[PDB]
RNA sequence: ACCUCGAUGUUGGAUCAGGACAUCCCGAUGGUGCAGCCGCUAUUAAAGGUUCGUUUGUUCAACGAUUAAAGUCCUACGUGAU
RNA sequence: CCCAUAGUAGGCCUAAAAGCAGCCACCAAUUAAGAAAGCGUUCAAGCUCAACACAAAAAUCCCAAACAUAUA
């Protein structure tokens, strides 16, 4: 079956979080966290990924990762640890369009995560309902 | 079994009285009537 | 209804009756509470009276008596006459209303007025009632003056029995259908008590003087809302279970009772034992003090001797943790008693330490180990052992494909464990 | 017993006759009158330009695949130009005899997805399709040139 | 307008929605 | 089951049926909605 | 024949034929059903007992009358016979006693879709 | 079951009940449920061919078929 | 302040006169608070009955709980029990004068609305809730809109016009057809037999 | 306050019990917070049964020992020309 | 009746609370799907839904007999 997990690049702490339901399933979890360490040296240290590992009937790994989220990665980019908690009166950050645009640049190209709409309004605009949930303003 | 309390046809638990075709025909005939009355009274 | 009260308080100088816990002015202050509480009418006069022999017909001596025959005839504004007494006698209660052309109400009656005024259950409703059959009994005589009609020995038909003996007649049977209701009252809520102890759930029982902040107390450990903790007294008037949850992590139901008050007649409270005989099911009892109040030690004598009239099993008695309330009232206040938590449930102060406390003494009495256990992860024993027991800190052995849990598990859970799993 | 009681009082049998007399009477109609005798627009232009545009027309149906296996078909399509569509048969209908396709009429029925395109990639998707042997490509009309599967065959290879 | 008829499905989702929370 | 004089379909699996000349609800999930009129 | 009398509506087990023996707890209700099981005469008896006026000829009459389960009658009772009376309610056609002409007078009311498996 | 197979001529009319029966037989709850069990929906009078995993066959000539009566026979015969 | 305001018990004087029991006054049509104000919804009161505080509690309480305050406003329709109704003590014999003052009532007419309910909601998010207090009401009630309150009312004078009996209550009565006057009452004059007691007939014509 | 005051004798108990079922037990069945044992609840069932004692005039209640159970009622609070 | 991918485990909060413990926001991608109306999970997972597509019961024993169709 599919599991899905937002494991941080650098934690792939066996255990807590990830040791008792990727178990129920049937794993090896130091193989697990071996091969997405390797995911971890291959792509920037200290982020949130996505996952979409795919336990066969076999039991065998197939793990797929992408893009880093998009709230942790909104938050990064308008300066922010954490979010806003109103969210929609409370603001801590803003964000121009050019660097939404530019962020959007390297967002819509996963194939787990479905962002393949040749428009660019398509993503822009999913990216910007985004950051209004999140405390984040667009400018202009 | 089937009992009326007190006697029929005057406490607050009466026995139930039912109006027969025979009798709304009655009484449709003599307002027929009383309706031709009010006719020749009115001239 | 809408009734002027006039507070006389007899205070009792010598031998019997002369209590050295507590003062006139603060049972006074409590009798206008109770008023208060009952709602719709006020304290218009206050007549504190001594008294040196406190049974009589009538309770004060005869020159006292003669002075508050002046007093409450003179006064108009009274309408009905409080006396700060546990009972009064049917002759003494007549006396008194010739005497003062009033009304005379006692501590009894008072209690047990309020409790018909904001009695919502039907299980209330009929403990109540249960409640009231005494008060009942002792005023058929006023009650059915009225009935009776001055006629008397002299009708020669019929049943023998006069119109006051089948009166009383009728009243006995009316307690024994009361009872009856109640017996199955009884047996309906060991019916809706088996699911809960078949689950094993860990139950405290919030017990103390009325007006402590039991409500409160429960409201704060559980995080609930819906539960209202009042000013009046005798708010709480029903027996219910809350869910709260503990720093371990387990579930315990915070069972909420009745208040006690000092100076009433033991068959007022033991007539809510039907609803009250889960605290004797209960694995806990948590003793609330309100210890700013100034009879913080009379309240205490007052609700251990209502608790050995209620029976409640002598283990579960022994054991009783308890929680002095209403701090922040008191700055600085220091306890001195061992194994006692000092807590402010309005402004939740010491209610860490309070879970604490009672958390170990959950595991104490409810025979829960708390122990490490091995598990195959992908065997359900994993989530069996979250369904079944509380987990607190589950350490993934990756190697092995296992994983030691810290658990604090029931025997009884234990057992299923090990067979379902060896 | 007071004129206004907590019951239905009984009436005296002369008023109840009076109001038997007097109930309402509604009017038989002889004859019973039971056995007498936006977005669509811009689709339909959607459909329209479609049809003007692509030069080759295919269609199937994409009904039993899961969502993710429909977005991975639909992304090897895109990975060529051509580009699948879904529109209701109930506004379709008209479009055939609209455009002056009578051959097309018993080929759009239930589930019908459409795969138009100019540049026919139609190898690659057999190829594509030969591993889930299911889905079966459907009767299309090429440039006004109606196309059986065999067709499609011969055109591809 | 595709969005026009967008936003219009998302209200009655939401009508139903809130319509639903009793029953 | 309990009578009851209006009978109400407590979870999607209850059904209604006449039977034996009255109605009834069954359920076959949940037992416990069963009614009859 | 009036073991093969017929009721209209549900009154075979609706209609209840009520006695008392006299003897406590001797009332007996037998429905209609059950009567005519055990006495295949007793439900046209009755009813023509009830009919019938409430007096002292009653019982005489009811010595003139004569019922027969079946088709049998005895010889003597059919030599004294006179007349027979038309048969109150006429008994309606079955499909399988209609003739082919009536089935065929009588037109078909629609055209059932051929595609329909019925 | 084994192996089932549907073959019809869309252009030819009289092929709803096949399709249909195509559309949910490829169903993927059913495919699902035995992903051994293999479709092969070719198409060129419709009919339909099931083997089974006892190496029974089932042959539903859904001219006349409605696509109700098809699938509660594969499916009875899928009971065995 | 869009939730149902708390109704006292009595008055905040109380009546110190007994006064009789006129049941006029839940006799007949209603003539007051027949029309909406301010509210789109309502409780129409198609019978004659007393309203207690009881009554006014289960009102409040459901209506409070089950509406959305913030989309939702109701408003009473219906004075506060004013009425005083007298009891005498239980078991005593006839005479000896009138009973005290016991509880206090508000009557309420048929063809009056109870409570009054509006705000950003149509009829369907109400009508559950209003149905329930209209059933648990003392007298025959019905959850009603304005559309649904037309509607009705059409629909009576549409059955008025069309009726096919030549005969009605009005005309008999009026005309004193066959003496009836003898039995019927002088509101029966102005009630034209839709109304019997505290019951109001609609299907009556 | 409608019959009975030119009498319709009255509470408990004995005797014999007739009846209702809104069933305490025995039978059949659905649900259950029905694991089993006890149970609770509801539908159907009135053929049969439904204890003996200590005080108390008691019907009742309390208590003792049992029972499958020690049912709720009506019968002029059944029955004193027994 | 069918069907359900997904910006993403929206933020905050908490050990965790991912549509669903609580508060704020409630935009947005796909042809079409509530930052979710109900179950469910410790949390997840999973199941749906909104979406595309095609009336009665009491005490001696029920209580006329029966009857749907021959012209007001
Ligand atoms: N716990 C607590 N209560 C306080 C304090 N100061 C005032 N109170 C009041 O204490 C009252 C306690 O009300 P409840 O908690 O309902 O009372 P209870 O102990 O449950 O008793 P009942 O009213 O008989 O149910 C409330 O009116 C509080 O406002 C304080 O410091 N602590
Ligand atoms: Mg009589
Ligand atoms: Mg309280
Ligand atoms: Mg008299
Ligand atoms: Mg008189
Ligand atoms: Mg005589
Ligand atoms: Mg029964
Ligand atoms: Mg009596
Ligand atoms: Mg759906
Ligand atoms: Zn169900």
């Amino acid at each position: 079956g599919v599991i899905r997990a937002i494991v941080r690049a650098g934690l792939a702490m066996p255990g807590p979080p990830l040791g008792p339901v990727l178990g129920q399933r049937g794993v090896s979890i130091n193989q697990f966290c071996k091969e997405f360490n390797e995911r971890t040296k291959d792509i920037k240290e200290g982020i949130p990924l996505p996952t979409k590992i795919l336990v066969k009937p076999d039991r065998t790994f197939e793990i797929k990762i992408g893009q880093p989220t998009v709230s942790y990665f909104l938050k990064a980019a308008a300066g922010i640890e954490k979010g806003a908690r109103q969210t929609g009166k409370e603001v801590a950050g803003l964000v121009t369009l050019k660097h939404v645009y530019e962020i959007a640049r390297i967002k819509a190209q996963d194939e787990a995560f479905a962002l393949q709409d040749v428009p660019l309004s398509s993503v822009v605009r999913s990216i910007i309902g985004s950051a209004r949930s999140l405390g984040i303003r667009v400018v202009k | 079994r089937g009992r009326i309390p007190g006697r029929q046809w005057i406490g607050k638990h009466r026995r139930p009285r039912f109006v027969s075709l025979r009798a709304k025909q009655n009484m449709i005939r003599r307002l027929e009537i009383e309706a031709e009355n009010h006719y020749w009274l009115s001239m | 209804g809408t009734q002027r009260v006039c507070l006389v308080h007899p205070d009792v100088k010598w031998g019997p009756g002369k209590s050295q816990m507590t003062r006139a002015e603060w049972q006074v202050a409590e009798a206008t509470a109770l008023v208060h509480t009952l709602d719709g009418w006020s304290v218009v006069q206050t007549m504190v009276v001594s008294t040196k022999t406190p049974d009589r017909k009538l309770i004060f001596g005869k020159g006292n008596f003669e002075h508050l025959t002046e007093k409450i005839r003179g006064s108009p504004d009274i309408t009905c006459v409080f006396l700060n007494v546990e009972r009064m006698a049917a002759p003494t209660k007549k006396e008194l209303e010739a005497a003062w052309g009033v009304e005379v109400f006692d501590r009894f009656t008072v209690v047990l007025h309020i409790f018909r005024c904001n009695a919502r259950t039907k299980e209330a409703r009929l403990q109540v009632a249960l409640a009231e059959m005494p008060l009942h009994r002792s005023n058929l005589k006023r009650d059915v003056a009225h009935l009776y009609r001055g006629v008397g020995s002299r009708y020669i038909m019929g049943s023998g029995e006069s119109f006051m003996q089948l009166q009383q007649r009728l009243l006995r049977e009316k307690e024994a259908k009361i009872r009856k209701a109640l017996d199955r009252l009884r047996k309906k809520r060991h019916l809706l008590r088996r699911q809960r102890t078949r689950r094993e759930f860990p139950v405290i029982s919030v017990v103390g003087y009325t007006n402590c902040g039991k409500t409160t107390l429960i409201k704060a450990l559980t995080g609930d809302a819906a539960i209202q903790p009042r000013d009046q007294l005798f708010a709480t008037l029903d027996v219910t279970a809350h869910a709260g949850t503990l720093p371990s992590r387990m579930t315990v139901l915070y069972v909420d009772t009745i208040g006690f008050l000092s100076q009433l007649p033991h068959g007022l409270i033991e007539s809510f034992s039907a609803t009250l005989e889960d605290v004797a099911h209960s694995d806990l009892i948590l003793h609330v003090r309100d210890v700013s109040h100034p009879e913080a030690e009379l309240q205490k004598c007052s609700v251990l001797s209502t608790l050995r009239g209620l029976q409640l099993p002598a283990p579960l008695l022994d054991s009783m943790v308890e929680v002095h309330n209403k701090v922040d009232l008191v700055p600085g206040y220091s306890p001195t008693e061992p194994n006692v938590v000092p807590v402010s449930a309005l402004r939740g102060h010491g209610l860490q330490e309070l879970k604490a406390e009672l958390d170990a003494a959950v595991l104490k009495a409810t025979g829960r180990q708390i122990l490490t256990l091995r598990v195959r992860l992908a065997g359900a024993q994993l989530s069996w052992l979250y369904k079944e027991a509380t987990v607190q800190e589950v350490d993934v052995i990756p190697e092995d494909g296992a994983a030691d849990v810290r658990v604090i598990i029931s025997n009884s859970a234990y057992g299923k464990f090990r067979k379902l799993f060896p | 017993s007071k004129a206004v009681t907590r019951h239905r009082r009984v009436m005296h049998f002369q008023r109840q006759k009076l109001m038997a007399v007097t109930e309402y009477i509604p009017p038989k109609p002889a004859i019973h009158p039971s056995c007498l005798p936006g977005l669509i627009r811009l689709l339909r232009r959607e459909i329209a330009a479609v049809f003007q545009d692509n030069r080759m027309i295919a269609v199937c149906q994409n009904v039993a695949l899961s969502a993710e296996d429909k977005l991975l078909m639909r992304h090897q399509l895109r990975k060529h130009k051509i580009l699948m569509k879904v529109f209701p048969n109930q506004v379709l209908k008209p479009f055939l005899e609209d455009s002056k396709y009578q051959n097309l009429l018993p080929l759009f029925v239930g589930h019908n997805m459409l795969l138009v395109s100019e540049e026919p990639k139609v190898k690659e998707m057999v190829r594509i399709l030969r591993t889930v042997p299911f889905l079966p490509l459907l009767g299309g009309c090429i440039d006004d040139t109606i196309l059986s599967r065999q067709g499609f065959i011969n055109y591809s290879k | 307008s595709r969005e026009y008829w967008r936003r219009l499905r998302k209200q009655n989702i939401w009508r139903h929605n809130r319509l639903s929370k009793n029953k | 089951f309990k009578n009851k004089t209006v009978l109400k379909k407590r979870c999607k699996d209850c059904y209604l049926v006449k039977r034996r000349g009255r109605w009834y609800v069954y359920c076959k999930t949940h037992p416990r909605h069963k009614q009859r009129q | 024949n009036t073991r093969h009398i017929a009721f209209s509506g549900n009154k075979w087990e609706q209609k209840v034929y009520s006695s008392h023996t006299g003897y406590p707890g001797g009332f007996r209700q037998v429905t209609a059903a059950q009567l005519h099981l055990r006495d295949p005469v007793a439900i046209v008896k009755l009813a023509i007992y009830g009919m019938l006026p409430k007096n002292l000829h009653r019982r005489t009459m009811m010595e003139r009358l004569h019922l027969f389960p079946d088709e049998y009658i005895p010889e003597d009772i059919l030599k004294n016979l006179v007349e027979e009376l038309p048969q109150p309610r006429k008994i309606p056609k079955r499909l399988d006693e209609y003739t082919q002409e009536e089935i065929d007078a009588f037109p078909r009311l629609w055209t059932p879709p051929e595609d329909y498996r019925l | 079951v084994k192996q089932v197979r549907v073959q019809f001529c869309p252009f030819e009319k009289n092929v709803e009940s096949t399709r249909t029966f195509l559309q949910t037989v490829s169903s993927e709850k059913v495919r699902s449920t035995n992903l051994n069990c293999s479709v092969i929906a070719d198409v060129r009078e419709p009919c339909v061919d099931v083997l089974f995993g006892d190496g029974h066959r089932l042959i539903m000539r859904g001219a006349h078929l409605t696509a109700l009566e098809m699938l509660t026979a594969f499916a009875s015969h899928i009971r065995a | 302040k869009p939730k149902l305001r708390f109704i006292e018990r009595a008055p905040l004087v109380p009546k110190v006169r007994r006064e009789p029991k006129n049941l006029s006054d839940i006799r007949g049509p209603s003539t007051e608070a027949t029309e909406f104000t301010e509210g789109n919804f309502a409780i129409l009161a198609l019978g004659g009955g007393y309203l207690h505080w009881g009554h006014f509690e289960m009102m409040r309480l459901t209506i409070n709980r089950s509406m959305d305050p913030k989309n939702m406003f109701a408003i009473w329709r219906v004075p506060a029990p004013f009425k005083p109704i007298t009891r005498k003590s239980v078991g005593h014999r006839m005479g000896g004068g009138k009973g005290a003052i016991d509880h206090y009532v508000t009557p309420v007419k048929a063809g009056r609305l109870v409570v009054e309910m509006g705000g950003r909601c149509e009829f369907e998010e109400v009508q559950g809730f209003l149905d329930q207090v209209a059933h648990k009401l003392p007298f025959a009630a019905k959850a009603v809109s304005r559309g649904t309150l037309e509607k009705m009312r059409k629909d009576q004078e549409e059955r008025e016009r069309n009726n096919q009996n030549p005969w009605t209550f009005e005309r008999i009565a009026t005309a004193n057809m066959l003496g009836i006057r003898k039995v019927l009452s002088p509101y029966d004059l102005t009630h034209k037999g839709k109304y019997w007691g505290k019951f109001y007939m609609p299907k009556r014509v």
